[PDB]
């Protein structure tokens, strides 16, 4: 149903919405890039399980 | 749906709710399962020893020939099922080619041990019953109530995946169809580190600075084992407890005490007699459980939904050849309670 | 489908589609998590790491 | 009587101390609820039927009667509970009854016809004499002849014109119209014309389908003749809370006084 | 000692049994013959409870119990020291509950209100009667009925529940616990709604039935209404008492195994998913 | 007999009432109001519209996410067989972390899924409570319903989070399963003595049994006095009528004391919301202060002592 | 889509996105904790600490 908002009210709402959405989006992209550089989220074909690469004495929760 | 009347046994003070209702029609329907076969006539001890008239006789060597044949025929009637003598025997009767032969040798040793050592504390509570081959097997090669480790304790765990019930939350007769931990039989009737005294004590009923109890998970496991106990004896918790005070032995019916020994006895049976059989079994035997384990003995293995196995039929005097000599260093407290001296290998 | 909003409420359509796609994104991520091959949090190896050839999908390979 | 650090000493533990604290809170909560109970009918009044005077200090004060609660209303009125018009109504209520015995706690036997006495089950409270409105200032309790937007659902009997029978099965009247509550969307009253029109509370009316397939209203409370004595409406098309309360009280009077038997026990 | 509006209703008549002899008030209480008999049964039963406290040397409301006879006693009259006091108090409690409900019938007649309150109380009384008679009849003796102790009847509930291993899984227990939880849930909702309508923030006017209807329509999509909430509440509490009847009459009499095993007996084998 | 006010034999329908004006109501009220005749037998027939608020929508979404997490875990537990899920519907659960983690969030399949779902469910319940509060406030109502839900949610957080944290172990928390959370009941009561001996358990059962008592008695009272329009209780509170008078006099002549039309709802509100509150107190003390309720009540002369058994069981471990 | 606020209540959308992102931040953080590789609270080693070659993500590595 119609919200009753004028074009200018919708445009200021959308200005704020674009600001919030894209600022959160860019901050999250930077955060995910930092966490990915810390530890890449997606394993290679070899995987990244400690049991497959670490020595036997390195305990793995897996 | 069940129906009155019931055989009632008031196990505690009046009005406490401490009684057990047993369905007479259900016991009548399980009468074939719960009655041992008619015993063979007693065999004379006078005669040539079975180890002298037979090449490969070691466990029954000290038996007379007639006692040997009596016990062989009874074991055939108790474990062989419809396979008969060929169940454990090849064409050569002195050859242990079949694992059933050597397993039955160890089983004769175990039955002798049970009748010699567990009769005073557990196997002769109401009657001089003891156990025979039929007590667990009930005429079949595999005891119907033999249990294996659940096919979740042996599987590889997907630790970061989905759908791990943690040995709980599944239908199992091992927990009397509760969602309680299904590996309680391993924890208590095989393992000895498990704590069954889960009810808090504290000091004044309070978590004092010195008070250390069990975790809630340990309570889950113990209550699951207790569900198994109740399932096996076809009775409720009131058979051995004023549930209002589980830790109170003085308020518990005598059947708790013998049940205690049964727990340890099961551990004994599983640790010193059942598990070491895995060497005798073939590596890919279909009899072995999903985890590649031999079927262990639980409460239900002898208590096939019955308060006393085989209606408490007496076998100690009836089968002296299944009663061995008492273990000189037998101690029911050395099965994980005062120590682990009598649990060989652990 | 531009006339659908003459008869179908775009409010409920959009809200329910966003709610359902949140639920479905969670569902699909759960399906990936439950899969050993696809759980990135577990980080299990791909079987292709050990195959000497391309398995394909429709490749009609033979043992 | 050992110390139980950090959980107390002897029985002075925090199981019992949280128990004591919660019983203290529960006692305070019961006291609060009792004070809220004392917002109507309090302060208590002794029985006037008494050979002795009234004690200066009256009962019902152990949880104090709270300060009267203020309710702001939609119509802009600020009412104070207990509403003093109701209290003065009770003070000046015409009894048309005498105590059976000269002691307090004696029941009141009505002097004359108890249907018209408005005593006991026929007693009614003082209520507003202005018809109640909804949030949109619409007549809350309205006949369906005025609120044409309200209709009896298809699956249910529309008893406009249906016979209304009394306790003894006599024809009390016919349903001229149905009064509905706009806010509650329920039938409040059946307007019953008598061959004049009275109102019949919905809970005093049993819509019964006769084996003829004809629906009727069975009124167990009053008889067909007593339908002529139901309190009428000051305005035919609207009912005030006072008139609702009067009509319901008349039928409640009938529940005990419509016939001589229903005020008497099985075995006296 | 009498409400501001009470005298206006304090009329003679409405008695089921008692005539005008017992038709009076003592303070706030209406008496009636059923009030006389209710006080008789209540005080005599409490005196028998005190007699058990004396003979058992248990002067503790928590530790004192009148337990029914032993199971071997059957339906026989027991010695007062062996369950006879429990039998006397069972008769006293049945009589007191019935007399209380009948006094409430008298009060309802006198006030011209429906008999819904004594009916609901009679549903609770029916639970008590079927628990203390129906369970003995099903199981063959007074010893299967629960005892009369503040804490000890909790021990009986414990032991009778654990007789079927895991009593939570009882179907009647599951339904009745759901019904008690729904009853407390609905009482919380209903008290909260009425108080919210009549006690908004300070300075706000008292709201209406439209307000509460649109509150639960906005909240959960459905509003049951003023009449509907009380009908549902009477239904929920009554139905939980009937569920209690079924639970106490089925655990043991109609299932002597574990309720977990009861659930396993049918639910996993339902052929639509047993394959 | 007289009309018992049990069912509405004749239902009347007006125009479908969208609801009283609230901020955002025109947009957020969704669903064409549907009239259930079966629901109209008891109460209002109208179903809908529902408020499609931010808190309500996201709380419902989080509840759905939680339910789907539970369902996916059940599927993966039964090898993704919906047939086996339904076969073992009551047994299956998302199990809590084992004690060896303590308060650590474990891997998903070692109770981590339980903590994940606990976070989702707790946040969704808090958003639903916020919806309760905001829906009450938007209509100019008191937040009593929100605070009753707050009492229930406080008990829920004690069960799931606060008390497991105070004990220091997540295995004390409530498993997400039909039969599993009943097994949690058994395990908690028997591990910590016996909740039958827990006086807050006693009081919470007193308040639950008394919620049933008060709400049976109050529904019966209102249905009995519906002859005098007592079901319209708001009017009976602001404009006390003969129905409220008769209800009060019934209960005064029965018990010696009564309530008002408003104070009976105070009584019922508090009797209900006391169940989760004193419940939370007793559960929290179980495992933090109290190790055995049986031993504690033995010290307090609360636990009955029964006839000494002939031939008691003697602990073989001394 | 600045016209979306002609038909979708922006207050609901923004507040609901904030609520769902609180819920999703908890969900995702808990997912990371539930992963050994990504549990910074437990601080397990990365397999890259013990690998002599970069595993890659799309790199077609073979055993
Ligand atoms: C006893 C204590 C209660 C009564 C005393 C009292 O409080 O004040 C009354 C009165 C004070 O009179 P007053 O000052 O003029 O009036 C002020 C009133 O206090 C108050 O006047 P009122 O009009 O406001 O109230 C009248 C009164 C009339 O009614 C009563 O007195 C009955 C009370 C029953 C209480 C039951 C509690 C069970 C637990 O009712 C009450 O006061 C009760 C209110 C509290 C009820 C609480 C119920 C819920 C408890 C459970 C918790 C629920 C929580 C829910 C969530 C919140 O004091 C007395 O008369 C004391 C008399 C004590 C008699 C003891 C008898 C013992 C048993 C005898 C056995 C043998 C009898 C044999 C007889 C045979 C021949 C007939
Ligand atoms: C181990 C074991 C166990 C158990 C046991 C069991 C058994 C045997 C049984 C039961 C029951 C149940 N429960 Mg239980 N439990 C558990 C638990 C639980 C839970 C959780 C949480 O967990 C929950 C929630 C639950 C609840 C329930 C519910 C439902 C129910 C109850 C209620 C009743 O009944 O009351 C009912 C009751 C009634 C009605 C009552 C009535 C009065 C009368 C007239 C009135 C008058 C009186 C008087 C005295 C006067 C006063 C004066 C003034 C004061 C002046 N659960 C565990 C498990 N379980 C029942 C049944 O079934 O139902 C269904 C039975 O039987
Ligand atoms: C270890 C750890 C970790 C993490 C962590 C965290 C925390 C703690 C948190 C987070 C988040 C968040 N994220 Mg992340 N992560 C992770 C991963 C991920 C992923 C994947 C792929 O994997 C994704 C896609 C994400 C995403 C996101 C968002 C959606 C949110 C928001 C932010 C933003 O905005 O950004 C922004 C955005 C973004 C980043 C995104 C975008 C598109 C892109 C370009 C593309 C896509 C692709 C795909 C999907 C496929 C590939 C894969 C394969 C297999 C190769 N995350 C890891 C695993 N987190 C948050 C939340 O939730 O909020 C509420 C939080 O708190
Ligand atoms: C589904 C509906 C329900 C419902 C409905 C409802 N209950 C009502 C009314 C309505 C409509 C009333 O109208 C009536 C009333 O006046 O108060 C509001 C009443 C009442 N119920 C009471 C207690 C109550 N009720 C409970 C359950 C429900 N009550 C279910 C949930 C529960 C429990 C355990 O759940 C309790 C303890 C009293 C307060 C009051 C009766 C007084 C009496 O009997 O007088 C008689 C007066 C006395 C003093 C009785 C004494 C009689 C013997 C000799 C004393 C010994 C007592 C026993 C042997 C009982 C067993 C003891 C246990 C420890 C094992
Ligand atoms: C909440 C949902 C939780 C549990 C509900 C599970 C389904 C309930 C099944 C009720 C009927 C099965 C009991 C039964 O079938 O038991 C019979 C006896 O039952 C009897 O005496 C009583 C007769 C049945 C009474 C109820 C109908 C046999
Ligand atoms: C004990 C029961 C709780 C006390 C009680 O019955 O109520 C109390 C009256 O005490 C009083 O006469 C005393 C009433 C109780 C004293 C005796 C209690 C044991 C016997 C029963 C307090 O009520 P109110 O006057 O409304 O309080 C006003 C508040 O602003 C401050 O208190
Ligand atoms: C249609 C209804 C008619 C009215 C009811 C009629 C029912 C009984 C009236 C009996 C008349 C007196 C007979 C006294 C006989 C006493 C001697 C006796 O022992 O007879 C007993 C008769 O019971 C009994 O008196 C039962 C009575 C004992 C009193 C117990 C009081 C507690 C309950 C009070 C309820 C009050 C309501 C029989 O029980 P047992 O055979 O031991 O049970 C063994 C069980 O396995 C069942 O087979
Ligand atoms: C799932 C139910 C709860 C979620 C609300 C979604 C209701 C479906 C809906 O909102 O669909 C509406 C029509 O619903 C209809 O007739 C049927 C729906 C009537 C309203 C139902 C409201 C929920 C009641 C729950 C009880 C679309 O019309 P509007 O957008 O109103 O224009
Ligand atoms: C498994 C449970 C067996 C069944 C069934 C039967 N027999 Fe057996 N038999 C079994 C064992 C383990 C042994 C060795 C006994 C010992 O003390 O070591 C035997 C022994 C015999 C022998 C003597 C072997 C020899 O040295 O010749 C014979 C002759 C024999 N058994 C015969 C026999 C018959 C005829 C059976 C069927 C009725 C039968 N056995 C059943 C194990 C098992
Ligand atoms: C209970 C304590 C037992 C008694 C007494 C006896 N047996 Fe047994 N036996 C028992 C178990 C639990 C098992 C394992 C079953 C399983 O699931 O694998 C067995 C096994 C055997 C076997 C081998 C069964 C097979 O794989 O075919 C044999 C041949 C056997 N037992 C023989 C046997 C005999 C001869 C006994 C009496 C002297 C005897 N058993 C006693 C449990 C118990
Ligand atoms: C076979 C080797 C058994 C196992 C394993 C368990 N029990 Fe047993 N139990 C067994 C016998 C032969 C007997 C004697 C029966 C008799 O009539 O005397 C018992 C006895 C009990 C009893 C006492 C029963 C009674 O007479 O009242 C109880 C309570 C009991 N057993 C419990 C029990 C439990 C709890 C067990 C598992 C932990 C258990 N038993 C194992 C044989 C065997
Ligand atoms: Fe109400």
């Amino acid at each position: 149903i119609r919200t009753g908002l004028t074009d200018e009210e919708c445009q200021e709402i959308h200005e704020m919405n674009m600001l919030g959405m894209h600022a959160y989006w860019s901050i999250g992209l930077i955060a995910n890039a930092l966490a990915y550089a810390w530890r890449p989220f997606h394993q290679g074909r070899a995987g990244n399980r400690l049991e497959d690469h670490a020595p036997d004495y390195v305990r793995s929760a897996l | 749906c069940e129906r009155p009347p019931f055989e009632q046994e008031q196990t505690g003070p009046r009005g406490t709710g401490m009684y057990v209702l047993d369905n007479p029609r259900i016991l009548e329907s399980r009468l074939d399962l719960h009655t041992a076969p008619e015993a063979r006539p007693m065999a004379s001890e006078d005669g040539e020893r079975a180890g002298d008239v037979h090449e490969n006789v070691q466990v029954l060597a000290d038996l007379s020939d007639e006692q040997f044949w009596r016990i062989k025929e009874e074991m055939t009637d108790w474990v062989a099922g419809d396979e008969g003598c060929t169940y454990c025997h090849t064409d050569d009767l002195a050859s242990d080619e079949k694992y059933q032969y050597r397993v039955s040798r160890d089983m004769i040793e175990m039955t002798r041990y049970l009748n010699a050592n567990w009769a005073d504390t557990h196997l002769t509570h109401s009657n001089e019953a003891g156990v025979t081959c039929y007590t667990c097997h009930r005429g079949e090669p595999i005891p119907p109530a033999s249990w294996h480790s659940e096919e979740e304790s042996g599987e590889t765990r997907f630790m970061t995946g989905m759908g791990d019930l943690q040995l709980q939350n599944k239908i199992s007769s091992k927990t009397a169809y509760t969602a309680f931990p299904r590996d309680a039989l391993d924890t208590f009737l095989v393992g000895h580190e498990g704590e069954l005294s889960i009810v808090g004590e504290g000091e004044g009923g309070l978590r004092t600075a010195t008070t250390e109890g069990v975790s809630l998970r340990e309570a889950y496991e113990a209550v699951g084992l207790m569900m198994h106990l109740s399932y096996s004896l076809d009775a409720g918790c009131t058979l051995c407890h004023n549930v209002s005070r589980w830790a109170s032995w003085e308020d518990s019916p005598k059947e708790r005490e013998t049940a205690w020994h049964g727990i340890r006895m099961a551990r004994d049976i599983n640790v010193n007699w059942i598990n070491p059989l895995i060497d005798e079994y073939p590596e890919d035997a279909d009899v072995l459980g999903p985890t590649g384990d031999v079927g262990k003995v639980s409460c239900q293995t002898c208590h096939n939904k019955e308060r006393r196995p085989l209606y408490g039929e007496e076998f100690l005097e009836l089968y002296p050849e299944l009663v061995g000599e008492p273990d000189p260093d037998f101690d029911y407290l050395q099965f994980g309670d005062l120590g682990t001296d009598l649990l060989k290998g652990v | 489908m531009w006339k659908l909003w003459k008869f179908v409420d775009f409010r409920m359509t959009a809200v329910g589609f966003h709610l359902f796609f949140a639920l479905l994104a969670f569902a699909v991520h759960f399906a990936c998590i439950s899969s050993e091959r696809f759980n990135w949090l577990e980080g299990a190896p791909a079987a292709e790491y050990y195959m000497d050839e391309d398995p394909g999908i429709w490749k009609r390979t033979s043992y | 009587m050992e110390a139980f650090y950090p959980m107390g000493i002897a029985r002075f533990d925090w199981g019992i101390w949280a128990v004591i604290f919660f019983f203290v809170f529960l006692a305070g909560l019961i006291v609060y609820c009792r004070r809220e109970d004392k917002r109507e009918g309090y302060p208590l009044i002794s029985d006037p039927n008494d050979k002795y005077g009234a004690p200066r200090l009256v009962s019902g004060t152990i949880p104090r009667v709270p300060k009267p609660k203020t309710f702001l209303l939609r119509d802009g009125r600020t009412i104070q509970v207990p509403r003093q018009e109701k209290v003065e109504w009770d003070r000046n209520y015409k009894l048309e009854a005498q105590p059976t015995a000269p002691w307090p706690g004696s029941p009141l036997e009505p002097i004359g016809n108890p249907m018209k006495a408005a005593i006991g089950p026929g007693a009614y409270a003082k209520r507003e004499d202005k018809p109640e409105l909804t949030w949109h200032n619409k007549q809350k309790i309205v006949p369906m002849r005025i609120a044409t937007e309200y209709y009896v659902v298809e699956d249910d009997p529309d008893l406009r014109g249906a016979p209304v029978v009394g306790l003894c099965g006599g024809q009390g009247g016919r349903v001229r119209d149905i009064w509905v509550d706009r806010s509650e969307c329920r039938i409040m009253y059946y307007e019953v014309e008598i061959s004049d029109s009275v109102l019949l509370p919905q809970c005093f009316a049993r819509e019964t389908r006769r084996m003829d397939g004809v629906w009727e209203i069975r009124v167990n409370s009053i008889t067909a003749e007593q339908f002529r004595d139901v309190p009428r409406l000051s305005n035919p098309d609207q009912i005030t809370p006072q008139e609702e309360d009067m009509v319901c009280a008349y039928y409640g009077a009938g529940t005990l006084y419509a016939v001589p038997g229903r005020t008497e026990p099985f075995l006296p | 000692a009498m409400l501001d509006f009470e005298r206006k209703y304090r009329v003679r008549g409405g008695t089921l049994l008692g005539g005008d002899l017992f038709d009076f008030w003592v303070g706030p209480f209406y008496v009636g013959f059923f009030g006389v008999t209710a006080i008789f049964c209540a005080v005599f039963g409490f005196l028998m409870i005190g007699l058990k406290a004396a003979i058992s040397e248990t002067w503790s409301i928590f530790q004192l119990v009148l337990a029914p006879p032993n199971l071997e006693n059957g339906f026989a009259l027991a010695p007062l020291d062996e369950g006879g006091l429990w039998q006397i108090v069972t008769a006293c409690a049945i009589g007191a509950f019935v007399s209380w409900a009948l006094r409430e019938v008298e009060i309802s007649r006198k006030l011209g209100i429906g008999y819904h309150i004594p009916f609901a109380f009679g549903v609770a009384i029916s639970f008590f009667v079927l628990a203390q008679l129906g369970r003995p009849l099903l199981l063959g003796g007074w010893g299967h009925a629960f005892p009369y102790g503040i804490i000890a009847h909790l021990d009986w509930v414990n032991n009778v529940g654990y007789q079927n291993l895991h009593y939570h899984y009882h179907w009647a227990h599951m339904l009745g616990c759901s019904l008690f939880f729904a009853t407390s849930f609905a009482l919380a909702l209903h008290g909260g709604l009425i108080l919210s309508v009549t006690n908004p923030k300070k300075g706000e006017v008292v709201k209406t039935a439209e307000h509460e209807n649109t509150f639960f329509r906005d909240f959960v999509g459905y509003s049951i209404g003023s009449l509907g909430i009380h009908r549902l509440g009477l239904a929920l509490a009554l139905s939980t008492s009937i569920s209690c009847i079924f639970g106490i009459l089925t655990t043991g009499p109609f299932w002597s195994r574990g309720w977990p095993e009861w659930w396993y007996t049918w639910w996993p084998q339902i052929p639509i998913w047993n394959w | 007999a007289e009309y018992q006010n049990v069912f509405t034999r004749v239902q009347v329908r007006g125009p479908a009432e969208q609801g009283l004006e609230v901020p955002g109501g025109s947009w957020n009220r969704v669903g064409r109001p549907r009239f259930s005749y079966l629901l109209g037998k008891i109460g209002d027939a109208q179903v809908g519209p529902i408020y499609l608020g931010a808190t309500g929508v996201v709380a419902s979404l989080g509840f759905l996410i939680f339910c789907l997490m539970v369902g996916f875990n059940w599927l993966a537990a039964v090898d993704w067989s919906v047939r086996e899920v339904f076969r073992q519907f009551w047994w299956l659960a998302v199990e809590v972390p084992p004690p060896e983690y303590g308060l650590r969030i474990p891997p998903f399949n070692d109770g981590g899924w339980f903590l994940w779902g606990l976070a989702i469910c707790s946040l969704s319940l808090l958003m639903w409570w916020a919806r309760t509060y905001i829906r009450a406030r938007a209509l100019g109502l008191g937040t009593h319903v929100a605070w009753a839900f707050a009492a229930a949610l406080w008990f829920y957080f004690i069960i799931t989070i606060i008390r497991p944290v105070a004990i220091g172990s997540w295995d004390e928390s409530l498993p997400i399963g039909m039969f599993a959370h009943l097994d949690w009941l058994v395990a908690i009561s028997e591990r910590y003595g016996n909740f039958y001996y827990n006086p807050f358990h006693m009081l919470s059962i007193a308040f639950c049994f008394g919620s049933a008592l008060l709400f049976a008695a109050h529904g019966a009272t209102i249905l009995a006095t519906g002859r005098y329009n007592s079901e319209r209780e708001i009017e009976q509170i602001t404009d006390r009528g003969t129905g409220s008078e008769r209800a009060a006099l019934f209960w005064r002549w029965t018990m010696g004391f009564n309530a008002t039309m408003e104070s009976i709802h105070r009584w019922g509100y508090w009797m209900a919301i006391l169940v989760p509150l004193v419940a939370s107190i007793g559960l929290f003390l179980s495992g933090t202060v109290i190790e055995s309720w049986y031993e504690w009540g033995l010290k307090h002369n609360l636990v009955p002592i029964y006839e000494e058994l002939s031939d008691p069981a003697r602990n073989p471990a001394a």
